């Protein structure tokens, strides 16, 4: 399957993620954005 | 604390779920069955339609415990504290100074044991709670006790099973919403007891008293075995007949002294309760006496009036059965003595040694004093038998 899209930043998925004009220029110069994961939430199951 | 209750109810499987569901609509009758369960024969305790209910309820209660002693509170009838009267009626408000005085003097030093499922709470009885009796007791449960709260349609209540004897230090008068109540502080006393654990009781006895005979000279062991094999109906009758006063003699005094020394040699390390099926002749009553007939309520009431709280003594050699089940050899006897043996008290297990030494037979010192706490009865077929909560006094 295809990767999922992460394009919103608020709690209700209603605001997109903006960047600056200088950051846009840096992206246009060929620079790349790196994604680092800091923590992951999740649950386990307890079986009766 | 419904969050904890919903956390702890999921781990219960379907059997515990059905046990608790049956409890929630029939708490009174399941409890009433729970007090009087272990005194029947070895067959009835396996052929009833509620024995499985009792077993699975005990399993559920002992599934989850408490790591520290915490206080619990509930309403107890005065009838279980050796008080056969009523302190203050439902429609009255205040209690008399006199009634307080007899109630306090009645529970000076008397330990009472409970052995059934009951409902307790962790809070003081504020508004919105029903108040069955004018008696209020604040109970202190120890570490690692059964604790399984359950929830009703709106509120939460807890259920425990008791296997201990409780002692009340002080009682005071308090006012709750315009009525006088008695507040008692009580503590839970640790001990060991085998209601139906035949295998566990046998294991405990053999574990403790297997090394008993290793400290005794062979001659004394042979003398003890011979005396318990051949002369059990002779020396006891001699002691009952007041031998030392009427016909003093050394040939039996030596036997009495040797047996007393052997029985006093090894005290118990932990409190246990032993069951003696006492005979009517022991209380000086005969099968033809009207007071002996326990079928009617008035004879039970009279025996309780004249013997609850009184002292008892056994000039003979005391023989006790650790088992609580009715035996063929002691089937016809209506009176079972519930002797509570505290730590450091005389008593030796005689079933650890090989051979058929009797029916869980245990010998104690002659002339021992006994204290009676309460006298209660249960339905046994058509007749009603009798239980006395005897206590061993040094």
């Amino acid at each position: 399957l295809s990767p999922l899209a992460l394009n919103t930043m608020d709690q209700f998925s209603s605001r997109l993620i903006p960047i600056n004009y200088d950051q846009l220029k840096k992206l246009d110069a060929g620079k790349q954005i790196k994604l680092e994961t800091t923590q992951v939430s999740g649950n386990f199951g307890t079986k009766n | 604390e419904r969050k904890e209750a919903e956390r702890i109810e999921q781990k219960l499987e379907r059997s515990e779920k059905e046990a608790l569901e049956s409890y929630k609509k029939d708490s009174v009758e399941i409890s009433k069955y729970s007090q009087t369960r272990n005194y029947f024969y070895d067959y009835q305790i396996e052929a009833n339609s509620r024995e499985k209910e009792y077993k699975e309820l005990r399993n559920a209660i002992s599934k989850n415990k408490i790591d520290k002693p915490m206080y619990v509170y509930y309403f107890e009838s005065p009838e279980k504290f050796a008080f056969n009267k009523v302190i203050r009626t439902e429609n009255q408000n205040e209690i008399s100074l006199e009634k307080f005085n007899e109630f306090k003097e009645t529970i000076q030093n008397k330990l009472f044991k409970q052995d059934g499922f009951k409902d307790i709470s962790l809070y003081e009885p504020g508004k919105g709670d029903e108040k069955p009796t004018p008696l209020l007791m604040h109970l202190k449960l120890p570490r690692n006790t059964g604790m399984l709260p359950y929830t009703n349609t709106n509120n939460v209540s807890t259920l425990i099973e008791q296997g201990y004897s409780i002692k009340i230090d002080k009682i005071v008068r308090i006012v709750i919403d315009g009525k006088h109540y008695i507040k008692a502080e009580a503590s839970v006393v640790s001990s060991l007891d085998f209601k139906d654990d035949v295998s566990k009781g046998d294991s405990w006895g053999k574990a403790n008293y297997n090394d008993w005979s290793n400290k005794l000279t062979p001659n004394e062991l042979a003398d003890v075995n011979d005396y318990m094999r051949g002369g059990y109906t002779a020396i006891n009758n001699y002691l009952i007949s007041n031998g030392p006063v009427n016909n003093p003699n050394p040939e039996l005094d030596s036997k009495i002294t040797n047996i007393e020394n052997a029985l006093k040699r090894e005290p118990i390390p932990t409190n246990l309760t032993v069951y003696r099926r006492s005979g009517p002749q022991e209380f000086g009553l005969t099968l033809t006496s009207p007071e002996y007939d326990f079928n009617k309520l008035e004879n039970i009431d009279a025996f309780k009036s004249k013997w609850e709280g009184q002292a008892l003594s056994y000039p003979n050699f005391i023989s006790t059965s650790i088992g609580s089940v009715n035996m063929s050899a002691f089937a016809k006897r209506k009176i079972v003595l519930r002797i509570t043996i505290p730590k450091g008290s005389p008593g030796a297990y005689l079933s650890a040694i090989p051979g058929y030494a009797g029916e869980y037979e245990v010998l104690l010192n002659h002339g021992s004093k006994f204290k009676i706490n309460k006298i209660d009865s249960y339905k046994d077929g058509t007749i009603t038998k009798l239980i006395v909560d005897a206590t061993l006094i040094p």
